[PDB]
């Protein structure tokens, strides 16, 4: 019976790589993109799990060597829309923040959410007002919201905001 | 899972040919019955099964592996292949709802066989692959309700440019003994592929090919090992044409019986098939090799040396036949 | 069990090796067709693909067959699932072939029986684009100082938003990197309102020059603003008290009205 | 009833499927042109294309995910801006039974300056 030893392997860097130290890749990451990470176990499963709801777990290779897949990208409006660098905030023991922290559960905002249009209803309630003319999304249901936020405006300015809405309005 | 015995029942088809112009076919002519399992149902999908000693369960995985196979063939574009398929219905064939989505984009093309049939099965042979004139006139009569088609292209360039033609190259070849008989089976690779073209000189061709066998002639494709070689090799071209019935009546016979045809999942109305036809090609040149084959399954209609095409590693039985 | 032992080693390749198993019974007497592995595959097996005869074993590192493929291109591939392989217990690695008169009824029969087979599936790289390291690794080839070793996605001259996030902060504490304005032609919104706001703590650099030329003709609410911000509290700038706040070399300093009715 | 994923001018035209069962095996999916092109078909991680088709025009950016099938087709074209036919070709293997099961969603992209 013969027997032979497997020649010494070379570890790439995919089996280096880590889930941690990543929160500044993981969070920049579109629909249906495969962020590849190195092995990751059921150790940190549950923990990933909840701090993104926004991602399922699928297995890809051999050794639970996975990737975690983004299917939905939701902005939640009472912070994303009214701060507008905060392009991927936690919550911290029921509060928001701008630094990646232990335990906080991750949430990013929809990409160019100003072309979208999903805050114009809570923001009525300089900033969102130039988002007008960029609305070249060409969505139906972004354009329908947009006229209807259009029409509202123009009525309830002819009957601060309002004020810089007519500067505003030279060719936008 | 395993196309095993698959290649195999195509080289049986060749092993009851008693003639000496062989350009026989393998693959084209177990494409056909293979798949033809679709329609098959009740004992004649009983039948099928037990040939190719396939579980019941297994259906469904063996198309898996038989389409990776078939794009396994195209690696490259000096060196490639082809296969397309093909079949027939006519309007007066009560076709199940089902079926005319489930397999509509594979084929199950309607048409009426009393209005020039012949000219309609002319028009999508072209179409689908590099075929030419398949057909012909006498093939059908007033019990014409189906039909089936099947169709292979090849080309393949040599590896060493050639050089009744001696080459003076660094090649692989031995001798070889099967029972008290010596060839010396030389070895002729392509380039850019793993398919290659063989060679074996001898007398008694009988004792030869009643053996070939995909098994066997891996055993054979190893024993050649590589060192200076002198060989010769002419330029010529080989024809075929013969029938399929005789020999198919051991496999799948119910299927030509009107009462035994157990076809009742394409249609719930009775109908069988008659006979069936195939046409082989080859042509040489000094560049490298052109084959070329078709198949129907329709109502009516010394010391040579012997080539041998073989894929690598797949298993795959392209064209064989004696010079 | 088994008995014939007989290696069988080929002549076209040494890695052909045709192991001989033996078994008592006359119907468990057959010769496989497996082979095994010596190369350094710097070249390719298939197109997209590499195959080595490395069958892989399940509970078993995946670091085996990442031995065989050359580095400093080896960054470049990815493994997956496999097809059902076949090994041998006594052979880790071996990887054996369909054919002949062996079936895989056969051989599950006789590994079932007695383990002389190890289960799993063969090593299949996948070849993509690069891979990323840390974030350290993230700060230097997004700055567009070291463009290569990293993911083209990364290299594409700021054409994808996914290092937007850290070269932000980056230029914030420094706008001296001339690859910062090309990610200012990036187009991209909130590059723009982060940057501008250093803008507004110091106007005097050039940087911000430039800054009106690139970004502002796409979004000229937010810097406008900005811009008077930065006058209102600052008034000692010699060229901001021009029809503005406190009321033709560089528009730096100007809305877009002023420049085009004159 | 599925919403019409749209994207722009020559990008990452990346449409998607989903099946409704889990337990039952996938044995093929194939990805047509309504009513009959097979623009490329495959299993696994390997494709078998179709008349004129290679890994320029269309690629499989989802070789180690059964449960949805996806493409990325790019450098998008008015001869690509049409109806697309998804297909996952279904059987069932608790045990041993005759049945086929086609489940489509076709989806639409439509592309525009
Ligand atoms: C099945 O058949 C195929 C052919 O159809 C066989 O593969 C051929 O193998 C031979 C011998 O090894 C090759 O012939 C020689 O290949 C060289 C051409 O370049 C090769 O190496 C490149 C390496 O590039 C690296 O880096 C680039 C980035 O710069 C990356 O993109 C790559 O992935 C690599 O990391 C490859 O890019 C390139 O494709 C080639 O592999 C050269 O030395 C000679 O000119 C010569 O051609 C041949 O090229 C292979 N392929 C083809 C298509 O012909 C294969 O072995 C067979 N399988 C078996 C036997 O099991
Ligand atoms: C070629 O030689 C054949 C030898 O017989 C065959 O092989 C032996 C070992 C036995 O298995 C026997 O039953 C086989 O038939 C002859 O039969 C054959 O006629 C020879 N060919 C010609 C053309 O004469
Ligand atoms: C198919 O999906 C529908 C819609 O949710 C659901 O009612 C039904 O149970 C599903 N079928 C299954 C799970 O077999
Ligand atoms: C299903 O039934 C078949 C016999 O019909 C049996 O062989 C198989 O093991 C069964 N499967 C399960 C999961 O019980």
């Amino acid at each position: 019976l013969p027997k032979r030893d497997p020649p010494p392997g070379v570890p790439t860097d995919e089996m280096l790589l880590n889930v941690d130290k990543m929160h500044d890749v993981i969070a920049p990451a579109k629909l249906l993109e495969y962020v590849h990470i190195g092995p990751l176990a059921k150790d940190k499963e549950d923990k990933v799990k909840k701090r993104y709801p926004e991602f399922r777990l699928v297995n890809t290779g051999p050794g639970g060597l996975s990737a975690l897949l983004r299917q939905s990208y939701a902005g939640t409006a009472p912070n994303c829309c009214r701060t507008f660098q905060r392009t991927h905030y936690w919550k911290k023991d029921g509060k928001i923040s701008d630094k990646y922290e232990e335990g906080a559960v991750l949430e990013s905002c929809w990409p160019d959410v100003h072309d979208t249009g999903k805050c114009d209803v809570d923001l009525f309630d300089h900033q969102w007002i130039g988002s007008a003319f960029n609305r070249a999304d060409r969505t139906v249901e972004g354009q329908q919201s947009l006229i209807n936020l259009y029409n509202k405006m123009q009525t309830l300015c002819s009957k601060p905001i309002c004020e810089s809405f007519l500067h505003h309005l030279r060719a936008h | 899972y395993r196309l095993q015995g698959f290649t195999n029942a195509g080289i049986v088809a060749y092993k009851n040919i008693q003639d000496d112009n062989i350009v026989f076919s393998p693959f084209g002519y177990s494409f056909s019955m293979f798949m033809s399992l679709l329609p098959a149902s009740g004992n004649t999908r009983i039948e099928l099964l037990k040939t190719m000693d396939l579980r019941k369960r297994d259906l469904g995985p063996a198309f898996t592996e038989l389409i990776s196979g078939l794009a396994k063939l195209k690696t490259s574009k000096y060196t490639y292949t082809d296969l397309t398929y093909q079949s027939f219905v006519d309007n007066t064939v009560s076709i199940k709802p089902s079926y005319y989505q489930q397999y509509h984009r594979f084929g199950l093309y309607r048409l009426n066989f009393r209005r020039d049939a012949v000219n309609k099965i002319n028009s999508i042979v072209e179409r689908r692959s590099g075929m030419s004139n398949v057909v012909d006139s006498n093939m059908l009569d007033n019990n014409t309700l189906w039909a089936i088609i099947n169709t292979i292209y090849f080309k393949g360039i040599w590896q060493y440019p050639f050089d009744m033609m001696n080459v003076v190259t660094k090649l692989q070849g031995n001798t070889i003994t099967i029972d008290d008989e010596e060839y010396d089976m030389v070895r002729l690779p392509y380039k850019d592929a793993n398919i290659s073209m063989y060679l074996a000189i001898g007398d008694n061709m009988t004792h030869f090919t009643d053996s070939i066998t995909a098994a066997k002639l891996d055993y054979w494709s190893f024993q050649l090992g590589n060192k200076v070689y002198n060989l010769k090799l002419p330029k010529f071209s080989i024809e075929n044409k013969r029938d399929i019935k005789s020999i198919a009546e051991m496999m799948a016979p119910s299927m030509f019986n009107p009462d035994n045809a157990s076809f009742k999942h394409m249609t719930r109305d009775p109908l069988y098939i008659y006979k069936m036809f195939q046409n082989a090609k080859i042509d040489v040149d000094e560049q490298g090799t052109v084959a070329e084959a078709s198949t129907i399954m329709v109502a009516t209609a010394n010391t040579p040396f012997v080539f041998i095409i073989r894929h690598d590693i797949t298993g795959f039985i392209l064209f064989m036949g004696k010079v | 069990t088994l008995n014939r032992i007989k290696i069988a080693p080929g002549i076209a390749d040494i890695r052909d090796k045709y192991m001989e198993l033996g078994f008592n019974y006359p119907e468990y007497n057959r010769a496989v067709k497996f082979a095994e592995e010596s190369y350094t595959y710097y070249y390719e097996t298939s197109p997209g693909e590499i195959k080595p005869k490395f069958c892989l074993i399940d509970g078993m590192s995946i670091d085996h067959c990442s031995s065989f493929i050359v580095p400093e291109f080896a960054k470049q591939y990815v493994l997956i699932h496999g097809e059902p392989c076949s090994s041998f217990k006594f052979r880790p690695g071996s990887l054996i072939y369909y054919q002949n008169e062996v079936t895989p009824e056969y051989i599950k029969d006789l590994k079932h029986a007695t383990d002389y087979i190890a289960s799993g599936q063969r090593c299949h790289f996948i070849k993509k684009d690069y891979l990323l390291g840390d974030s350290d690794s993230v700060a230097k080839c997004c700055s567009k100082t070291n463009t290569k070793h990293c993911p083209k996605i990364f290299n594409n001259n700021y054409k994808t938003e996914h290092c937007d996030d850290f070269m932000t902060g980056f230029c914030r504490n420094d706008p001296g990197n001339p690859n910062c304005l090309e990610w200012l032609r990036a187009k991209r919104k909130p590059a723009m309102s982060t940057y501008s706001d250093i803008c507004s703590k110091h106007m005097d650099a050039r940087y911000c020059s430039e800054f009106i030329r690139i970004i502002r003709p796409d979004y000229f609410t937010f810097g406008d603003t900005a811009l008077y911000v930065f006058c209102n509290d600052h008034k000692g700038n010699r060229n901001c008290w021009c029809a503005n706040y406190p009321k033709s070399r560089d528009r730096k300093w100007l809305y877009y009205n002023q420049d085009v009715q004159r | 009833p599925f919403p019409q994923t749209s994207k722009k001018i020559g990008d990452d035209a990346t449409l998607s499927c989903n099946r409704n069962n889990t337990n039952d095996y996938v044995v093929m999916s194939a990805w047509y042109k309504e009513p009959n092109s097979i623009i490329l078909l495959a299993a696994k991680s390997d494709v078998l294309y179709f008349d004129n088709y290679t890994k320029d025009k269309i690629s499989y950016d989802s070789p180690y995910d059964d449960l949805v099938t996806t493409i990325t087709i790019k450098s998008l074209t008015a001869r690509d801006a049409g109806t697309y036919v998804c297909a996952f070709f279904m059987t069932s293997t608790t045990n041993d039974t005759d049945k086929v099961d086609y489940e489509e969603y076709s989806t639409e992209l439509i592309v525009n300056t």
